[PDB]
């Protein structure tokens, strides 16, 4: 009851103790009462502001350890809780931050179409403050045009907390995708162009796309092979289901009277 | 029939059709269009 | 987001995750029809605490989703958690295709008596019994008694009949019914005397029972015992009667038969009139 | 007085005849059909359902006093019509106080007395089987009760007065309308009561609860079967979640009611209005723009409404998110002229390679975007302003190098101009194919199979189409 | 054979009477004589002693037909 | 309520259920006199 | 009362589609 608000918090977490005495502090708010009416009375309303509290560390205490249905788990709850319906509710200072962390991994994850209907909730907090949500829909924008290089020379300015464990998903799912573009019928390149289109003079890189792609160096010349297919066609295959539309069309001119 | 949805809503006779093709690219057409032949 | 609740794995947070189920299913429809699948899972637990809740909201999602045969299989498991509730719009709605599905079932099962039948749940009469519960409250069993000729269920039938004391006339209504739209003949004759039973359990005989029921039920020693009956009680009036519409209404071999069956005064007088030589020369005399 | 109170004995009498007899054979024809043919869907319902929308709100807002409207409330107090001989008499108080009306004052209700004149109408003898008539004498004094405008102390007037109705109509599903299935009138007499209740959760807290009521009735609704009842409830409950301004869409995604399958030309071409802004709010533009472009071909038959100006106000923004504009202004309105300069000019900028003045129309216009509700289009038409380019150079050249075309977009750089390409081809914005060995984009082949393997993919729909109309004809022929 | 079916309408229908000049309304209105014929008498043993009006409706162009 | 239960419970399933038993009757018969004139169409053609 | 008007109903209609049926043979005779 009442259990550790900031017992772990300020200098490090290395429990996994008090991991299961959060889970314990789950059992408790969540068996007290309920959470679903919310029709006033600030004093049940009190419990209300340490449950958004529990869960925002919670959130802390899920990307400090990467776990990544547990992160979702936790912010769909915390969002849920700005879905009070009679939302007195005073303005916890983790906010914008907390949705800059669900606004970087719902975006980090393919969920484009998800991310834009997400923004529909901010009313004005975009353009005229709030660095913690300008910056991944001033990304989003990058993202847009042409400008691939200035998301990754945007990579050194972070003005949150770190970022790393979404954005070191985010920059794979698109190196990835133009190396998708690459594994196409795009033959034979050198190193120096790997270097200027994928990016990094020589890391272990080189061996992580040598291993997971293919790309052998040979006589100083990478090799990919055409990934085109070989187009199977007839183009009378309709003969049989065109062969039924024409009964259908008898059989509505008669039979039917 | 009100819907609910409505509470808002040769000077330029046939001019969109000319104004969407050529905006104001030197209209006199004789500048740049009848005088490139300075350049042979 | 309370999904998020049905992802954990201990039991005291799926109660008042499910707690929240049915609160809000009428609100938030289409949220749960993705997660159909982890209840259906949570369903095939039998160390699962409440299981036969989550046939309730699954049966509440289906509902929505209009898959209606989904909502009635885990109606089925859904043990008497479901008619416990009996106040609702949504209740009503799918226990009327619980008894089409059982009224279509029995007559399917009236073609095939050798076996090969169905197995049947019980709460579906644990409803009908709830529903003449109602016709108790209600004084009105003529909606009960519809059902019950439906059901090709005659023990009820007789239930229904040896009731709380409310008229024997509103048996022979009933018995009416049997002369417009009975269709069938084979289960007719069954409930044609079932009905003759209770009239032997009852004071006083009518006509239009044995003017309908022995008739087409060809039973000669029965006539010719329930007027045993009326001679011995010494009722001459109404046995009088009966031998007269008797012989207007029966054919041959029936008077035949049941004549043989009186030797089995006033048994003079029902000789003459049961071969109802004097009803014709009356009749020849007008 | 002598110059107003003079012109005093004009108003009425004309409308206490001829504005009585509406009614009179409204009440009178609706009863006749919902009595023999019980098919009453073609009568004179829909004619008054637009003279409701239309002639009744404007035929009077006020009582119109000398006893024309203001008559009305005493005339249909004392409704009984129970048996034969209560509707030959009440027959007699038709006769009786039309005629004390026409001649002198009656009870004349002082705007607040409306409320105990709709008490006696549902007492006094009133019946259920004539529950058109209930219905409608019930619902058509409640917009002199709301479009009185004066918005103070009648709006919980107006919350109880529709509960009063709508006690009677749940109570009607209850208790099993026979043969008449007032839902084909019940259905706008629920829109017209939550037009004017969501006014009301405006002017108050929020009108969630109309939907879970709504939710309840979207379910009573089609489980019986439909007659235009998913239609209207499901325009009704998409437009509040719509009109929230939380997340919202995605619950519409998840909707799958999505067969109302007839809707008379007028419900059909508003609810692709609003699918069509979910479906671009989701970024898929084709299947968007066509869908708002049917629902503005459908429906356009009014004077200068203005929801016509809304769907041809989000209807060319989606153009611009994929490139082609046609005319706008011409058909220029008195209100339209202030709604064609942000619009007209915005594509105009667009067009050209110019993003100052882009930004300095943003700035200067953006506040009529905070009234059009389309924040949105800044952070996504900043893409389509380099992609229009590129949509217009690979339609226009056949075969172009790299190297020309980052001068021709005045991008300074082949290197990225690649990528821009790139993005474009995998969006399937062009359809064009890139050589990768010497700097060449070259588009697309010649015309294709077109002139022999397509047509007859459209020919199946056309045929299925119009033997269709000749179904729906030769069934609904013949009613004698 | 097909007099003997449009003859037995009667005796299937005779409890009901007012089903039977709607269903017999056209089967007087056949080509062939025998149809008609057997719907003549349809009438006949369906109503027994009613007074219809409107089988007496429809047997008035049956007595006045071509054919004897 | 003796009867105002009951009247939701076991007749509120009989009324809502001959409803729809009323429509369709209600609705051949108007599809029933069309395919009647039709047929009286071509007897005309056909004895003339 | 109810369950005598649900089954005039259930005969009704069942009726009608037989009626309905002969029509249907006619005038595909009459087309011969």
């Amino acid at each position: 009851m009442y259990e550790q608000l900031k017992g772990e918090w300020n200098r490090k977490s290395p429990n996994l103790s008090k991991c299961g005495e959060e889970l314990g502090r789950l059992k408790l708010v969540l068996l007290e009462l309920n959470f679903l009416p919310t029709t006033g009375t600030k004093l049940t309303k009190q419990q209300l502001i340490l449950a958004r509290d529990i869960l925002e560390i919670g959130a802390q205490w899920s990307i400090l350890r990467k776990d990544i249905p547990s992160f979702e788990r936790y912010m769909a709850q915390l969002k849920c809780y700005y879905f009070d319906y009679k939302e007195q509710l005073p303005e916890s200072a983790y906010m914008h931050q907390l949705l800059g962390l669900n606004l970087l991994f719902l975006l980090s994850q393919n969920r484009v179409a998800e991310f834009h209907t997400e923004l529909e909730r901010l009313p004005a907090k975009d353009i005229q403050t709030n660095v913690y949500i300008k910056h991944p829909v001033s990304l989003e924008q990058y993202l847009m045009e042409g400008s691939y290089n200035k998301v990754f020379l945007a990579k050194g300015n972070i003005p949150a907390e770190s970022y790393t464990f979404f954005i070191d998903i985010l920059l794979d799912t698109i190196r990835d995708e133009i190396a998708g573009c690459i594994e196409k019928a795009y033959e034979k390149i050198l190193f120096t162009e790997a270097t200027r289109i994928l990016f990094f003079n020589t890391p272990k890189k080189m061996t992580d796309y040598a291993k997971k792609r293919g790309w052998v160096l040979g006589p100083n010349n990478y090799y990919s092979f055409a990934s085109q297919q070989q187009k199977p066609e007839d183009t009378t295959i309709p003969s049989t289901e065109l062969a039924k539309q024409v009964i259908e069309y008898a059989r509505q001119l008669e039979m039917i009277v | 029939m009100s819907e609910k949805k409505q509470p808002v809503d040769e000077d330029n006779w046939d001019d969109d059709n000319v104004e969407d093709d050529f905006s104001n690219q030197l209209r006199a057409e004789l500048e740049k269009h009848g005088y490139k032949m300075e350049t042979s | 987001g309370i999904i998020s609740l049905l992802d954990e794995d201990e039991p005291q947070l799926k109660e008042f995750a499910l707690h929240k189920l049915n609160a809000v299913v009428n609100d938030f429809w289409a949220e749960i029809s993705e997660s159909v699948d982890k209840i259906e899972v949570l369903y095939e637990d039998e160390g699962f605490r409440s299981r036969q809740f989550a046939a309730l909201v699954a049966s509440k999602v289906f509902y929505h989703l209009g898959a209606f045969e989904e909502s009635l299989n885990y109606a089925l498991g859904a043990g008497d958690l479901f008619n416990v509730n009996d106040n609702s719009e949504y209740v009503e709605t799918i226990i009327a295709k619980c008894i089409d599905h059982y009224t279509k079932q029995c007559v399917e099962n009236a073609d095939l008596p050798e076996g090969e039948k169905k197995p049947i749940d019980q709460r579906l009469e644990g409803i009908v019994n709830k529903m003449f519960q109602r016709c108790l409250d209600d004084h009105k069993y003529k909606q009960a008694i519809g059902i019950a000729l439906e059901t090709r269920r005659l023990d009820v039938f007789e239930k229904t009949i040896l009731e709380s004391n409310d008229v024997p006339g509103m048996l022979a209504y009933s018995l009416k019914l049997c002369m417009s739209l009975m269709q069938n003949k084979q289960f007719r004759n069954k409930v044609l005397r079932v009905l003759v039973k209770i009239y032997m359990n009852l004071e006083k005989p009518d006509f239009i029972n044995v003017c309908q029921c022995l008739i087409f039920l060809d039973d000669p020693q029965a006539v010719s015992d329930i007027l045993e009956k009326l001679v011995k009680e010494d009722n001459l009036l109404m046995a009088y009667q009966i031998c007269f519409d008797l012989y207007e209404s029966a054919s041959q071999q029936f008077l035949s038969s049941v004549i043989q069956n009186l030797r089995t005064d006033q048994t003079l007088k029902m000789i003459k009139i049961l071969s109802g030589e004097m009803a014709i020369e009356l009749h020849l005399q007008f | 007085p002598p110059g107003g109170g003079e012109q005093e004995p004009p108003p009425p009498p004309a409308p206490q005849d001829v504005e009585m007899k509406e009614e009179a054979a409204t009440g009178g024809g609706s009863t006749g059909e919902a009595d023999g043919k019980t098919a009453a869907a073609a009568a004179e319902h829909s004619q008054r359902e637009l003279d409701t929308v239309t002639l009744e709100d404007i035929k009077e807002h006020v009582k119109q006093l000398e006893k024309a409207v203001s008559g009305k409330e005493p005339r249909f107090v004392l409704r009984a019509l129970r048996m034969l001989p209560s509707t030959s008499r009440r027959l007699n108080h038709y006769v009786l106080y039309k005629a004390v009306q026409g001649f002198f004052t009656s009870n004349n209700a002082t705007r607040d007395f409306l409320l105990p004149f709709l008490e006696e109408p549902m007492d006094t003898e009133a019946d259920l089987q004539f529950r058109p008539r209930t219905g409608k004498a019930a619902s058509t004094p409640l917009l002199p009760e709301v479009e009185a405008y004066l918005q103070l102390l009648v709006v919980i007037f107006m919350m109880n007065s529709k509960r009063y109705k709508e006690a009677q109509k749940i109570s009607d599903d209850l208790m099993q309308k026979i043969s008449t299935q007032n839902r084909r009138a019940l259905d706008l007499v629920a829109a017209k009561c939550y037009y004017y209740h969501a006014r009301v959760y405006e002017f108050l807290d929020k009108l969630d609860v109309v939907r879970s009521f709504l939710h309840a009735r979207l379910r009573t609704a089609t489980l019986r079967h439909d007659a235009d009842g998913q239609a209207t409830l499901l325009n009704l409950l998409l437009r509040n979640y719509l009109h929230y301004s939380l997340y919202d869409q995605a619950e519409k995604l998840v909707s799958k009611s999505v067969f109302p399958e007839q809707a008379n030309n007028n419900e059909w071409a508003r609810y692709l209005y609003y699918t069509g802004r979910i479906k671009a709010i989701q970024l898929e533009y084709s299947e968007a723009r066509r869908t708002m472009t049917n629902a503005l071909r459908k429906a356009p038959q009014h004077t200068a409404v203005g929801f016509k100006q809304t769907v041809h106000k989000l209807l060319i923004v989606v153009e611009l998110l994929l490139g082609e504009i046609p005319d706008r202004l011409q058909f220029r309105q008195p209100s339209l002229k202030r709604s064609l300069m942000p619009y007209f000019l915005l594509t105009q900028a667009v067009r050209t390679g110019n993003l100052a003045k882009f930004n300095q129309v943003l700035d200067q216009f953006g506040e009529k975007f905070q009234a059009d509700g389309t924040y949105t289009l800044i952070i996504r038409l900043r893409h389509n302003v380099i992609k229009t380019g590129v949509r217009m150079i690979s339609l226009s050249y056949s075969r172009i190098s790299l190297a020309d075309i980052a001068q021709k977009l005045q991008l300074d750089s082949p290197e990225d101009a690649e990528f821009i390409v790139a993005k474009a081809i995998r969006d399937g914005v062009i359809e064009a194919s890139i050589n990768h060995e010497k700097g060449y984009v070259q588009s697309k082949e010649m015309i294709d199979i077109y002139s022999t393997r397509e047509p007859q993919l459209a020919f199946h729909q056309r045929i299925s189409f119009c033997l269709d109309i000749h179904n729906m004809s030769v069934k609904a022929m013949r009613f004698p | 054979v097909r007099r003997a079916a449009v003859e037995s309408l009667g005796f299937i229908l005779f409890r009901t009477p007012e089903q039977c000049p709607s269903v017999v309304s056209l089967l007087s209105e056949s080509y062939n004589p025998h149809v008609r014929y057997g719907a003549a008498m349809a009438l006949g043993i369906c109503c027994a002693g009613t007074g219809n009006k409107e089988a007496i409706n429809l047997l008035e162009p049956m007595t006045n037909d071509p054919v004897n | 309520l003796e009867e105002g239960k009951a009247g939701s419970g076991l007749r509120q399933y009989y009324l809502s259920k001959i409803e729809e038993l009323q429509l369709i009757v209600n609705d051949k018969s108007q599809n029933l006199r069309r395919l009647q004139a039709q047929r009286n169409e071509l007897n005309a053609k056909v004895r003339l | 009362d109810l369950y005598s008007r649900y089954k005039k109903l259930q005969q009704e209609l069942e009726f009608l589609e037989v009626q309905e049926e002969y029509i249907k043979d006619e005038q595909k005779n009459l087309k011969k």
